[PDB]
């Protein structure tokens, strides 16, 4: 989804690998979400299930846990190329962890995502209920993190322009 | 004439009795009475839900036709298909509506 970033949300720590601890049998559980929204997932549900490998209560221990800076931004293309029968789209883009404060409104980017869907348990047979989501694999900045680097033209041509001048270079 | 639809509803005009719209109570219930009056408003075409198809798979028999119009309905608990029920599936072009309009007198 290419275009111009318009709205930007906040930064919230997204839970990835929660340290499941049980104050009884003292066992570790490595549970991953299944909703085609996180990393490794499968079409199922993500309404905080109660399933467990040993049917034991689990609590999230934030001592040695792994977080993820989650920030959703919107990208809207410019309407200068809109004909007479088409409408622009707006899909949210998930940022990364090492890109804090790198997606401000009023700046173009270059994201590469994967459009997926979220399964829903509403009813017996799942119909055509598929919402819009985008899991960006890498967020690139063109006018912020990237800048036109200098070379051999911004060293010699600048000095020669001020020497052999005509009257004054201000005119 | 059999190529067109049947069930011709006969008519009857010129009745020897006319009752006003204020003297009718419970004594004239289910009685063909000739009552006139001015029309206040009318309604156009209304897609009345009268028959909705539901795709089922249990005995190679699609569920239907059903009754959902304002005249009579079929309450759950005594299905006309020998009291049978199975999975349902929403369609998009298998719904035949019936004309229905209400008039203010």
């Amino acid at each position: 989804v290419e275009g111009i970033v318009t709205k930007c949300s906040l930064v919230r720590p997204k839970v990835v690998r929660s340290v499941h601890y049980c104050p009884a049998t003292k066992k570790t559980i490595e549970r991953r979400y299944s909703d085609l929204t996180t990393l490794v997932a499968f079409p199922s549900s993500s309404v905080y299930p109660t399933k467990d490998e040993e049917n034991n209560p689990l609590e999230t221990e934030y001592g040695l846990s792994v977080y993820k800076d989650h920030q959703t931004i919107t990208i809207q293309e410019m309407p200068e190329k809109a004909p007479a029968g088409q409408l622009p789209r707006s899909v949210d883009v998930i940022l990364d962890d090492d890109l804090v404060d790198k997606a401000k409104p009023g700046d173009r980017v270059q994201v590469v995502g994967t459009y997926r869907c979220l399964p829903g348990k509403k009813g017996g047979y799942t119909s055509g209920t598929f919402r819009t989501v985008l899991i960006a694999c890498n967020v690139k900045q063109m006018s912020k993190d990237a800048q036109p680097s200098f070379s051999a033209e911004d060293i010699a041509k600048i000095k020669k322009f001020s020497k052999t001048r005509s009257k004054d270079i201000f005119d | 004439y059999d190529r067109i639809t049947n069930h011709i509803h006969v008519r009857i005009s010129h009745l020897p009795l006319v009752e006003e719209l204020r003297s009718l109570r419970q004594l004239h219930l289910n009685q063909l009475i000739r009552t006139s009056g001015v029309v206040t408003s009318c309604t156009g075409v209304l897609p009345q839900l009268s028959m909705v198809k539901y795709n089922c798979n249990k005995c190679n028999f699609v569920l239907g036709p059903f009754c959902q119009s304002q005249n009579q309905e079929v309450k759950p608990g005594s299905c006309p298909e020998c009291q049978s029920a199975g999975p349902f599936e929403v369609n998009m072009e298998e719904t035949i509506y019936q004309n229905y309009q209400r008039i203010r007198i």
